[PDB]
This record gives C-alpha cells, structure tokens and sequence, in this order.
C-alpha cells in the first residue's frame, strides 16, 4: 500500500518555460508511470517505467525520479499541453495520484 | 550490463491447463549464453528446474519443459500441469559461459514471477465444523468446504483479540479453514460457522 | 496499434444493474491483464479491479468488492464488468485498460474511450 | 548430489555490528570447485556477491567495496562462512550460497543453491522470552473415531524474527509430512502462527511431534512438542 500525493493540486506555468511535475509517495516504489488526460479525453500514456518514453509521444516529454520522489519534466510548454497529469504505480495493485492541472 | 526482464510480475494459472513463462534477454544474444530456471515454492528454498541443454532437476523432466527461441530472443519455460505444489515464484538465470579471460561463471538472474494456482471447478460441498480447544484457547475446524466465501462468528465471544481465519487449499481441492480465539472467560463454548445460505453449527453435529 | 472498444454511455434507474463490456483487438488477448478504472467530475482516479484472461476470482478493490464483478470471454475477446446495488453517487466514467508486461511493468498503455454512466 | 544446508533460517543482529552467515556442504567435500554467495535485497533481483576457489582467490563484482564480507572456506568441515562487517539497512537482504556440481555426463554442471538465510536487522532487541511458546491442541471427542482421520494444531506465539519454519514428521520416519498452515499476523509486540496436520489411519497409531525451526530457539536447537498418539 503506497499513498501517492501530487502537490500542488493546480499549478500555473507560463508558456515557454520548462517546468517539472512532481509525484510523491508514502513508501518506496520501484517504477512509476505518468498519464496525460486532456479536456474531455481518455487518459494517455506519456512516460512509462520511470522515464522511458512511450511510442507516439513528442521527445520533449521526459521524466526523472528515484526511490520515493518522482518527477516529470516538459522541455517546451505549448498550447496543446493543457491537460491533467496523474502518476500510477504497481505494488501488487494499482494506485493513482491526485492529479495536477497544467494551464497556459 | 546484462538484464533479464520477466514477462509478468504475477500470473495466475489453473490446474490442468498448460502454461508458459518467458524471461526476456535484453542483451547481446540469447544463443550464446546458457539459460537456467529456478523455483521457490517454500519461503526461501531455491529449486533448480532446467539447465540450458536437456538436464532437468529431480522430478522436473515430466512436469516442466524448457526451450529457447532466437528470432524473438527470449527463454520459454512451459508448465505441462500446474498444481498446488507447482504454485511458486519462478526465476530465470543467465549463465555467462565465461570470457577469454573470465572464468567466474556467475549467474545473472531476473525478478521472480509469482505464479499463483487456482483450483478447477467442482460442485459445492458442506463444511463439517468441528470445535476443539485446549484451555482458554479454542479453534473450530471447518474442514471440507469448496466455496471461497465464508462468514464467521463465535458464540458468547468475549475475547480481547480476534484472529483472522486462514483459508488454504486441500490436495482434494476443497478449502480448509481454522478460526481461533483466546477467551479470558467462558472458555468452555462451541463454535458456529455460516457457509453458503443460513447457518452451520458444531452443536448437534457433535 | 491496439484498439480497446468501449460503448459511449449508459443511463439506468437507481437500484438497477449495469453491464459494461470492453472489446480488445489487435494484440494477443491471452497475455495481457485488463483493469477497470472509475473517474468522476472533480475526481481522484480509483482502481476497481483487474482480471487476467482465462482466470477466476479476479482481484477487486476493497471499496468495490461487493458491487463489482469482472468476467472475461476469450472466445468473445471481450472483458465485461457488472455493477449492482448502485446509488446516487455511483455516477462516473469507467475505463478499460491493458497492462503492458515486458518492460512496461504493468503500465496501462492502451485505454478505452470510457462509458459515462449516470442515474 | 550433496545439498547445501544453512543451519540458520534467519539472523537478527544489532545495527552496525558484525553478522556471520554459514552454509555447510552435505556429505561432499568441495575440493576443486568454487563456492559462491548471492544476495537478494527486498524488491530486487539476486546478484552475485563473492566467490572463493581452490586456489584461494576471492572474486567480487562491480561496487562491492573491499573490506566488506570477507569469505572463508574450511575444508576440515566442508563449511564456507561469510561474515558481514558493519551491517546496515541496505545490508538487510537474503543470502544464498551455491556451487557448480559436475554431472556423471561430461561437460554438464548444475548450480545448486542453499536454502537462504534472510538476514534481518532491527532495533535493540530484548531477549525476554522471544522463543516460540507452543500450545498442544488435542483432537476433539467424536472426531477421529467417526472420520477415520486426525487433525492437530501446533499453536505458536511470541517469536520476534519474521520467518519461521514449521514442518511435521513422525517419530519413526525421517521423511516430512504434508502440512498446512496459516500465515502470521502482527500482534502487540511479536508474531504468532499455527499449523494443522491431517494424518490417515496408517499414521493414526503413531505419536506425532511438531517441529519448529527458529533463530531464537533455546540452546540453538529445534524445539519439540509431543502430541500423544491417537491409538
Ligand atoms: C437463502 O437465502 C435467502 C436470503 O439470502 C433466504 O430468503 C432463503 O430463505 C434462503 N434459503 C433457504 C432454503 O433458507
Ligand atoms: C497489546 O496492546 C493492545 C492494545 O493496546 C492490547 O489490547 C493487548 O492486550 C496488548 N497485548 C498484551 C498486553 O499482551
């Protein structure tokens, strides 16, 4: 049982600056996954297995994390990047993060 | 370095249907190395299953089967008949064969695959609840029930601590259970266990 | 290219039952797990349960064990979900996902479009 | 055909103190072949730790700082012993010993592994009655007489280390009996566990005992509690 907490809930990031999305855990988790859900769309997979990059994703989406603290990084912020980001992990059963909104 | 990644971190298999397990070789080549297989059915007891070329363990030639594919670059272990004894976590080991100046011949392993087993379907059967105790500690024995669902209680239970019953699979396929409770008073009392519809009592069955 | 077809939406009466069906295509159905995820408006995602194809007694969430029942049909190549004893607040969006296995390490790589169920 | 045996199935030691792990080769002297050691940190794959050969070279791998867990081999008792220096939280792991055995057929060898030790490090342990405390459960009246089978219960409690080994075997035969058990649950300070065994009519007229293997047993020997025979 791992509690995943994402802070802050809503974060403001102006266009053009690389910003980092952070997911925190109560315990140690081996591999963590990141999902992007846009406005009125099913979640997609961006970064799978702690900073491996999923197929079809622009290369400017990269993750960084180790041990308990994990993070997701965007090199270039664009208009199309507005979505809600969740962090997921497997510890014999899934556990989703709170979710953070990214706005331009 | 060399990495072996198992296909599944957990995979349930049922009794009587063959299953396969694959460990992926994200390395130079699967053909060059020698592939082993290990099982840990007990808490920590490692059990050799299959070395690369047709040399199995004690009594594993019949139950298990191993093979190596080159195009997919994997290592396939096939269970021919799963069972409760076959239930365990399996490990894939890679023999380095040594190099021109290297003769350590260590083993590079992968993470285990917790292979849980589940019984085949059989008609439901009644559990014969039997109360038995020694002093202030009582543990009624429901013995031969097939269904998984069960609701429990102890009559006139004044115990400080309540213990969760343990559900295990008998070799006959019908689950066994034990529910235990230590009373600070009124130790002399029977146990009642409700299974399927309505109630079953150790009283009038004794 | 993997498709996980899932219906649009469903509307049912309070106290009724709903059967949600997710159809998989493209990939080998037998190998990969399937999970069901519930999403609400103004939510934090919850995992309801998961089922390996050709298995029995699938794992369930402690908050959905009594109300959810997952079954699969290898011949149909579909995953079914049954929800019963529903309430007023059990109106949400339920997705079906496929678990990548080798190096993905059980990441829900392909998702369904989801069903919006309201009562 | 000699099988590795490690006398300790668990090891609890004070933090930042030396811990010694040993495994003995059964019936076979090691002679030319080398003895290996492996380590399984929780939630990780097992990795080769050290190796000692007939010449005496002590092999290692990447990382593994020198001066840590020297390995020594005793040909007098065919015993290979590994001692951990300055044990720590990262040192908390499971240790196995292995060795290549040559088959009768030429060119084929099998790596046989030991049962494992499961090194455990915790806080300042107190030695006040950490040994398992048993409780004999006699089969109830009108149970074996009417079912033609017997059931026992080896209740156990108050043992600090996580892992405990319980198996059943009759006094006259060395082979073990197929036993069923329930996993331990957390209690006020320590753990408890019970195991039940079923005996057929043939074993009904025998006196059974419950064998429990634990690191903190009295006098370092397996505890024995006798169940009076059904007869
Ligand atoms: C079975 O259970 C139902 C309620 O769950 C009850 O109404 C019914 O009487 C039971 N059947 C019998 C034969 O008692
Ligand atoms: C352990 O603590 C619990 C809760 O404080 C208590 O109920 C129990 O009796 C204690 N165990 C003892 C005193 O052996």
């Amino acid at each position: 049982q791992i509690v995943l907490t994402q802070s802050p809930a809503i974060m403001s990031a102006s266009l053009g600056e690389e910003i980092t999305l952070t997911c925190s855990a109560s315990s140690r988790v081996n591999y963590m996954h990141w999902y992007q859900q846009k406005s009125g769309t099913s979640p997609k997979l961006l970064i799978y297995s702690t900073s491996n990059l999923a197929s079809g994703v622009p290369s400017r989406f990269s993750g960084s994390g180790s041990g308990t603290f994990y993070s997701l990084t965007i090199i270039s912020v664009e208009a199309e990047d507005a979505a809600d980001y969740y962090c997921h992990q497997w510890s014999s059963y899934p556990t989703f993060g709170g979710g953070t909104k990214l706005e331009i | 370095a060399i990495e072996l990644v198992p296909e599944h971190q957990t995979v349930p298999v049922s009794i009587g249907v063959p299953a396969t397990l694959r460990c992926s070789m994200k390395g130079e080549a699967i053909g060059n190395y020698y592939i082993n297989w290990y099982r840990k059915t007990q808490g920590n007891t490692m059990t050799f299953i299959y070395r690369e070329k047709d040399i199995y363990g004690p009594g594993f030639k019949d139950n298990f089967q191993g093979d190596i594919d080159i195009a997919k670059n994997l290592a396939v272990l096939k269970i021919l008949a799963p069972s409760e004894r076959d239930e365990g976590s399996y490990y894939c080991a890679c023999d380095t064969l040594g190099m021109g100046g290297e003769y350590t011949d260590k083993l590079i392993f992968g993470k285990g695959t917790r292979v849980t087993v589940e019984p085949r379907s059989q008609p439901h059967t009644k559990p014969s609840v039997f109360v038995m105790k020694n002093g202030t500690n009582v543990a009624c024995l429901v013995k031969e029930f097939y269904p998984k669902d069960i609701r429990i209680n102890l009559v006139s239970s004044k115990k400080i601590t309540e213990f969760d019953p343990a559900i295990v699979i008998s070799p006959s396929g019908k689950y066994n259970a034990v529910k235990l409770g230590k009373y600070e008073d009124s130790n002399s009392v029977t146990c009642s266990v409700q299974h399927d519809n309505k109630t079953v009592h150790s009283t009038d069955f004794e | 290219q993997v498709q996980l077809q899932q219906p649009g939406a469903e509307l049912v009466k309070p106290g009724a039952s709903v059967k949600l069906s997710c159809k998989a295509s493209g990939y080998t159905f037998t190998n990969h797990w399937i999970s069901w995820v519930k999403q609400r408006p103004g939510q934090g995602l919850e995992w309801i349960g998961n089922i390996f194809p050709g298995s029995s007694s699938p794992n369930y969430n402690e908050k959905f064990k009594s109300k959810a029942t997952l079954t699969v049909d290898t011949s149909s190549s579909t995953a079914y979900m049954q929800l019963s004893s529903l309430t007023s607040d059990a109106s949400a969006v339920y997705y079906c996902t496929r678990w990548g296995n080798y190096g993905y390490y059980y990441a829900m790589d392909y998702w369904g479009q989801g069903t919006s169920v309201t009562v | 055909a000699g099988h590795l045996e490690q006398p300790q199935i668990s090891s609890t030691k004070t933090l930042s103190k030396t811990a010694r792990l040993e495994c003995v080769v059964s019936g076979i002297t090691i002679s030319a072949t080398s003895v290996y050691w492996y380590r399984e940190r929780p939630g990780e794959v097992i990795q080769f730790l050290v190796s000692i050969s007939y010449d005496g070279t002590v092999r290692k791998e990447s990382g593994i700082p020198s001066g840590k867990f020297e390995v020594d081999r005793i040909p007098e008792t065919s015993t290979s012993t590994l001692t951990i220096h300055n044990v720590e939280k990262q040192d908390i792991a499971t240790y196995y010993c292995a060795l290549w055995e040559a088959q009768q057929e030429l060119g084929k060898k099998i790596k046989v592994f030991g049962p494992g030790t499961k090194l455990i490090i915790t806080d300042k342990q107190l030695d006040a009655d950490v040994s398992p405390k048993p409780t004999i459960f006699l089969p109830s009246i009108a149970e074996t007489k009417l079912q033609k089978a017997g059931t026992y219960l080896c209740l156990l409690e108050k043992f600090f280390p996580d892992v405990i080994k319980i198996h059943w075997q009759e006094k006259k035969s060395n082979t073990i009996l197929g036993s069923q058990e329930g996993n331990t649950m957390k209690t006020n300070d320590t753990y408890m566990k019970f195991s039940w065994l079923t005996v057929p009519e043939k074993s009904l007229d025998k006196e059974h005992r419950c064998i429990v293997r634990h690191e903190n047993n009295k006098n370092g020997v397996d505890q024995e509690i006798i169940f009076p025979p059904i007869k």
